[PDB]
Protein backbone atom coordinates (compact mmCIF):
# COMPACT_ATOMS: atom_id res chain seq x y z
CA UNK A 1 0.00 0.00 0.00
CA UNK A 2 1.46 3.41 -0.96
CA UNK A 3 0.30 7.03 -0.48
CA UNK A 4 1.74 7.37 3.04
CA UNK A 5 4.85 8.87 4.68
CA UNK A 6 7.28 7.91 7.49
CA UNK A 7 10.49 8.74 9.45
CA UNK A 8 12.08 7.71 12.76
CA UNK A 9 9.68 5.05 14.09
CA UNK A 10 7.24 5.26 11.14
CA UNK A 11 10.20 4.21 8.98
CA UNK A 12 11.51 1.26 11.02
CA UNK A 13 7.78 0.59 11.47
CA UNK A 14 6.73 0.67 7.80
CA UNK A 15 10.05 -1.00 6.95
CA UNK A 16 9.06 -3.70 9.46
CA UNK A 17 5.67 -4.22 7.77
CA UNK A 18 6.91 -4.61 4.20
CA UNK A 19 9.68 -6.96 5.37
CA UNK A 20 7.68 -8.31 8.33
CA UNK A 21 6.82 -11.87 7.23
CA UNK A 22 9.11 -12.41 4.23
CA UNK A 23 12.71 -11.20 4.65
CA UNK A 24 13.49 -12.34 8.21
CA UNK A 25 15.74 -9.42 9.24
CA UNK A 26 15.95 -5.61 9.29
CA UNK A 27 18.99 -3.57 8.21
CA UNK A 28 21.21 -2.85 11.23
CA UNK A 29 21.60 0.94 11.04
CA UNK A 30 24.37 2.92 12.77
CA UNK B 1 20.01 7.66 3.53
CA UNK B 2 16.71 5.80 3.63
CA UNK B 3 14.67 8.50 5.40
CA UNK B 4 15.58 10.89 2.58
CA UNK B 5 13.96 8.44 0.13
CA UNK B 6 10.53 7.76 1.67
CA UNK B 7 10.37 10.71 4.10
CA UNK B 8 10.90 13.05 1.13
CA UNK B 9 8.55 11.35 -1.35
CA UNK B 10 5.80 8.72 -1.04
CA UNK B 11 7.69 5.52 -1.95
CA UNK B 12 5.77 2.35 -2.87
CA UNK B 13 5.75 -0.56 -0.41
CA UNK B 14 7.72 -2.28 -3.19
CA UNK B 15 10.51 0.29 -2.86
CA UNK B 16 10.80 -0.60 0.83
CA UNK B 17 11.18 -4.24 -0.19
CA UNK B 18 14.58 -3.08 -1.48
CA UNK B 19 15.21 -1.40 1.90
CA UNK B 20 15.97 -4.93 3.15
CA UNK B 21 19.11 -5.38 1.02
Amino acid sequence: FVNQHLCGSDLVEALYLVCGERGGFYTKPT
Amino acid sequence: GIVEQCCTSICSLYQLENYCN
